[PDB]
Parts: structure tokens; sequence; C-alpha cells
């Protein structure tokens, strides 16, 4: 859903319709999410500080 | 002859709680429409006319209900057609006497 917004969602409202399911059966309970990070020539280019 | 190589595959087949996601190859009886046949959509063995209708199903539905809570709606999935569900005839014979 396109928007112009930084904080503080607005109140429309937008269904959410689904996408390809997964027929797995499996065990779950914990989850995280994956980053990307860029390495320009202004960073040395370790993944230090 | 004995002595020749010889090439093995074995298939294991196997049951778990999770679902179905092999099956054999389905067997599919030409689709007729607008008379009093039974049809089975893997959900209901269903009797009744399958007529043509005008509204569309979002492209993940493969059920459909009414305001009486009735499945009279059922997309046929090898041909992503909307079929309605419509029972065939009932009633009684009234007679009137001179
Ligand atoms: C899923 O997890 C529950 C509890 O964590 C366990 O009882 C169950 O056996 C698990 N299912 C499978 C298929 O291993
Ligand atoms: C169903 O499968 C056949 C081939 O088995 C294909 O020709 C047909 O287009 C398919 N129908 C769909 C995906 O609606």
């Amino acid at each position: 859903t396109p928007i112009n917004l930084v904080r503080d969602l607005p109140q429309g409202f937008s269904a959410l319709e689904p996408l390809v399911d997964l027929p797995i059966g499996i065990n779950i309970t914990r989850f995280q999410t994956l980053l990307a990070l860029h390495r320009s020539y202004l960073t040395p280019g370790d993944s230090s500080s | 002859v004995g002595y020749q190589p010889y090439r093995v595959v074995v298939l294991s087949f196997e049951l778990l709680h999770a679902p179905a996601t092999v099956c054999g190859p389905k067997k599919s009886t030409n689709l007729v429409k607008n008379k009093c046949v039974n049809f089975n959509f893997n959900g209901l063995t269903g009797t009744g006319v399958l007529t043509e209708s005008n509204k569309k199903f979002l492209p993940f539905q493969q059920f459909g209900r009414d305001i009486a809570d009735t499945t009279d709606a059922v997309r046929d999935p090898q041909t992503l057609e909307i079929l309605d569900i419509t029972p065939c005839s009932f009633g009684g014979v009234s007679v009137i006497t001179p």
C-alpha cells in the first residue's frame, strides 16, 4: 500500500490479501528478522565499528 | 548378463501428521451443467445444478456461502470458473376436485 508518511500510521482501512500457502507442519516458537548494511568507501570495510 | 551393472532406484512413501502434499494423478470426469447431478469438490457431496455465475472470486478462494450459511458457490479448480449450487426441484402434488 503506497503512503507518504514517516510515523503515526494513517487511520485508513486496507485489507490484506493472502499469499502462497505453505503446508509444512512443523514446530515453531521464535523468530528473527534480517537486515542489510552497506560498505562504501567511507567505511573501512570491517564489520566491527 | 548377471555381471552387467544395474541401476536401482527405490521409492519410499510415508504418512505423517503433515497433510498430503503429493497425490497420484487425479481423475476428472467431464463437467455437465444445467442438470441435476451430484458432485464432490473435496469438501462436500452436493447434488444440484451448476449454473454460470456473474460474480468473480478472489484468486485464493475455493468455497463460497450465502446469507443463510449454505455452500452454494464453489470454484472448479481445473477451469477456475465460478459455478453456483442450486437444489434441483421439490414439492407436492395438489389436486382440484369439481
Ligand atoms: C510440535 O511441538 C509440540 C510441542 O512443542 C510437540 O508436542 C509436537 O510433537 C511437535 N510436532 C511434531 C510434528 O514434532
Ligand atoms: C490444468 O492442468 C492442465 C494440464 O494438466 C492445463 O492444461 C490447464 O491449463 C490447467 N488449468 C488451470 C491451471 O486452470
